[PDB]
């Protein structure tokens, strides 16, 4: 066994290795590893992506204008997000700018995803972390009802609903036919819900899965369909025609009016179903204030996101703040630039993949996709991994650092970056919910904040989807309907050499995509996406990524169950196919 | 009375074929789970992780062998000896071989399942491959798109367990149902189509009069699916509906088709 130090953790491999292969509840193929010591206290942590597919491969020689539709196939979850990412890089490189519509309805969708993706992670991803389905049962109706109506407005309470709620959970047990809750970690000391509190949680859980599916209707409207809505290159193809002749063939009042309705629809589940049993879940966890803090008081990164000035990327135009902040300095949130070379660096000497030089990062503009698995000396074989080996290469994700720092992102970071630039939303918001916690500012660096931070995004964008529809209604009054820009459609209007960078905010966090075209044709296309970040492996000076990080220190209370890896793996919204791409 | 047991499993795939089944409108996909099946694996909602995730998997295969439907999506890369996909330590195409061996029928849900999708399009680096290609001595459904129509999906589902047996399929193992026809045979601006009325450019004046996409490179007339009927989010739209021709999705090796907006080349 090996020890050694790096970001304040002793990383130490001695002791009993623990496998969690499959993780569940992720988007895509992971695996985590720990060793934990005498003491059941995580001492190491390994995390790997157990998948690859190779788009920034299948890229290359594509026409510039199709490369969001594959793109956007690297994730079905975050779907839309890639999309985007690729117009903004491929106007970016060509010199594009869009009409102020096609800006607002982007901005719709991207808000649109957030609403959906935050709501579903909460829910159907990390709900069963918090909440025992199985206790459920044991919940009193009248009593569920009485909590329910103390914590929020939301019509939906009554004894009697919870009672049917139950007796249909009873109904589903009873034959033995248990489905997604067998052998599930029901009872685990962890488990920390009053009864009905698990039982409100769970009408709730079931409440989320029929409503989120009307949320992307506003992704239907305007790109076709949800999952993996249309775009294109100048703006977006959702013609608006509100009082000609063929309105009927386009964007019309009727359809505006559907969006609407979703709209105000969205916000209201998230306002006073979302955020109150959030809420809950700190009241009733506070020790998790404390638990999976890893690099959140360390280094985080935003990019930022939501450009409210059309076509101006700029930190005026920004409605989400970029910055990082590096050595737990939140004093000094720096500047970011996706085209400095010192800046965003990926390095592989612990990935599946060839470098001529392994011990050196590279900017994506000098990316490099070629697929190498060797895992080395692992317990087992290659094709029968017992044990990875952290020591050599041990996942295909490749390892993102800035400016040779390894950084969290995604909610947390982006309220981390916020709140300490002084957004007076952000800090005025942050401070009520930790106040109403009882808890003080640090207890948001943590698996419980991670969750926290999520939900208050979510209650954040439902407001935005409002802002920029009507911001989108006020130009058609003024009658300002252009969608979108075909000056430079054709390849002979564009440089016959050029590079750019699209950059938005994920809901899991900072995302780029680096565009080269040569000849009218993609020359390089290079992504390093939210959980790239969150989920790397190691680097050459054995510094640590976020989940590793997260993990580190981590007691658990039953080793064979590992339901503390659960809950703090769970709070980044792990996508796997997104970090690997 | 009990329900059918379902085994859901995931190769290389990007997970949308799993979010249009949960965005179903009628059945609901909860009352799917709660009351028409038994999803008793699926690794993007099942409580248990880890070796509690191989102890369900393996016991539901042993104890329902023959009697459960596996669902599949994504595919199994066959590159690097399998390990572009690793499932508990192991190539991702031994899992699929198991859970198929015990399965009465199989529903490749998606393009990636049925034919490859965005990883098997050139120069396909792993080698990906399409679940038929693997497994030969299952009856296999095949149900493409990328993904799927969500209440096509919830359709299927009802029809297999309501007339308890697989769909009628075509020459390629697709439903006839909702792939029997073309994209093109149903789209509600096939009047513009043969007036040769069409959009030249985004946001002209056809494009906002809803004329035909052909001349922005829509393959409709060469694509088999249920868009423009059945349509998509609760009949809300369609890609087509929302002026963006379509991609041609639903149909074998339709990424290395020429562009997007290339027009169709031979129109049946
Ligand atoms: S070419 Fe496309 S838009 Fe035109 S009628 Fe056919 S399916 Fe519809
Ligand atoms: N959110 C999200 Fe998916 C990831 N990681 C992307 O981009
Ligand atoms: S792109 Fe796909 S979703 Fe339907 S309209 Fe075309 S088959
Ligand atoms: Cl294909
Ligand atoms: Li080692
Ligand atoms: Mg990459
Ligand atoms: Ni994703």
């Amino acid at each position: 066994s090996t020890q050694y130090e790096t970001q304040g953790y002793t990383i130490n491999n001695a002791g009993r290795r623990l496998v969690v292969d499959p993780i569940t509840r992720i988007e895509g193929h992971m695996r985590c590893e720990v060793n934990i010591n005498d003491q059941n206290v995580i001492t190491n942590a390994v995390s790997c992506g157990t998948m690859f597919r190779g788009l920034e491969i299948i890229l290359q020689g594509r026409d510039p204008r199709d490369a969001w539709a594959f793109v956007e196939r690297i994730c079905g979850v975050c779907t839309g997000v890639h999309a985007l990412a690729s117009v903004y890089a491929i106007e970016d490189a060509i010199g594009i700018k869009v009409p102020d519509n096609a800006n607002i309805i982007r901005n719709i969708m991207l808000a649109t995803l957030w609403c959906h993706d935050h709501l579903v992670h909460f829910y159907q991803l990390a709900g069963m972390d918090w909440i025992d389905v199985l206790d459920a049962l044991k919940a009193d109706p009248r009593k569920t009802s009485e909590l329910a109506q103390s914590l929020s407005s939301w019509p939906k309470s009554s004894p009697g609903y919870f009672f049917d709620v139950q007796n249909r959970l009873k109904k589903f047990v009873e034959g033995g036919q248990l489905g997604i809750f067998r052998n599930g970690y029901w009872g685990h000391p962890q488990y920390k819900l009053p009864p009905e509190a698990n039982l409100m949680g769970f009408a709730h859980y079931l409440e989320a899965l029929d409503f989120q599916r009307e949320i992307v209707k506003i992704h239907a409207v305007f790109g076709g369909k949800n999952p993996h809505p249309n775009w294109i290159v100048g703006g977006m193809p959702c013609a608006i025609n509100i009082d000609e002749s063929g309105a009927v063939g386009a964007v019309n009042m009727e359809r505006l009016n559907l969006v609407q309705s979703i709209i105000t629809r969205t916000a209201d589940f998230i306002n006073n179903v979302m955020i109150p049993d959030a809420l809950a879940i700190g009241q009733f966890n506070k020790p998790w204030s404390e638990i999976g803090t890893g690099l959140s008081d360390k280094c985080v990164l935003s990019y930022g996101a939501f450009p409210d000035i059309a076509n101006d990327f700029g930190e005026k135009s920004l409605l989400m703040p970029g910055g990082a902040v590096i050595n737990g300095d939140f004093n000094n949130v720096l500047p970011v630039d996706l085209v400095d070379p010192q800046q965003v660096q990926e390095f592989v000497d612990h990935a599946w993949y060839r470098y001529p030089n392994d011990q050196v990062g590279r900017h994506p503009f000098d990316g490099i996709t070629d697929p190498w698995y060797n895992p080395g000396d692992v317990k087992g074989s290659d094709t029968n991994i017992q044990q990875l080996n952290e020591q050599e290469r041990y996942s295909w994700i490749k390892a993102p650092r800035w400016r040779g720092n390894a950084m969290e992102v995604g909610p947390l970071a982006r309220t981390l970056i916020a709140y300490h630039k002084g957004d007076a939303a952000t800090v005025e918001s942050v401070d009520r919910m930790m106040s109403a916690l009882n808890l003080p500012l640090s207890g948001i660096q943590s698996t419980l904040g991670r969750i926290l931070c999520r939900a208050h995004e979510a209650q954040w964008a439902a407001g935005k989807l409002q802002y920029f529809f009507d911001k989108l209604m006020t130009n058609l009054k003024n009658g300002n309907l252009a969608t979108a820009s075909t000056e430079k459609w054709e390849p002979a209007t564009w440089p016959t050499e050029c590079r750019g960078v699209g950059f938005t905010e994920a809901p899991r966090g900072a995302l780029g995509h680096w565009a080269a075209i040569r000849d009218g044709k993609i020359d390089l296309y290079q992504c390093v996406v939210p959980t790239t970040w969150n989920a790397s492996p190691r680097d050459p000076k054995g510094q640590i990524g976020a989940y590793e990080a997260a993990l580190m220190n981590t007691k658990m209370a039953i080793p064979e169950q590992p339901l503390e890896i659960l809950r703090t793996l769970h709070s980044f919204d792990p996508c796997l196919a997104c970090s690997t791409h | 009375k009990p329900r059918i047991p379902v085994v859901w499993i995931h190769g290389l795939e990007c997970t949308c074929c799993t979010e249009s089944f949960i965005r179903s409108a009628h059945p609901l996909a909860k009352d799917v789970i709660l009351s028409l099946i038994s999803l008793d694996y699926d690794d993007t909602l099942m409580a248990a992780a880890g070796t509690q995730a191989e102890e369900v998997f393996e016991d539901i295969i042993t104890q329902y062998n023959g009697k459960y439907i596996l669902a599949v999506e994504g595919n199994p890369p066959l590159g690097e000896q399998g390990m572009f996909c690793i499932s508990s330590g192991r190539p991702f195409i031994e899992k699929l071989k198991r859970a198929a061996a015990g399965a009465s029928a199989i529903i490749a849900w998606g393009t990636c399942a049925s034919w490859g999708c965005v990883q098997a399009a050139r120069p396909n680096p792993t080698q990906a491959t399409p679940i038929d290609k693997v497994i030969t001595d299952k009856p296999i459904i095949k149900v493409p798109g990328c993904p799927p129509i969500p209440d096509v999906m919830s359709a299927i589902i009802t029809y297999m367990v309501t007339f308890d047996r697989l769909p009628d399929v075509d020459r390629m193992g697709r439903p006839l149902m909702f792939y029997g026809q073309r994209i093109h045979d149903k789209c509600y601006r096939r009047a513009h189509f043969d007036a040769g009325e069409f959009v030249q450019s985004w946001d002209d004046d056809a494009a906002r009069k809803g004329y035909c996409l052909y001349k922005m490179g829509c393959k409709g007339p060469t694509t088999y699916n249920a868009c423009s009927s059945t349509r998509w989010n609760d009949g809300v739209s369609f890609p087509i509906q929302s002026g963006h021709g379509c991609l041609g999705c639903a149909e074998n090796g339709f990424w290395d088709r020429g562009s997007f907006y290339s027009r169709v080349v031979d129109i049946p």
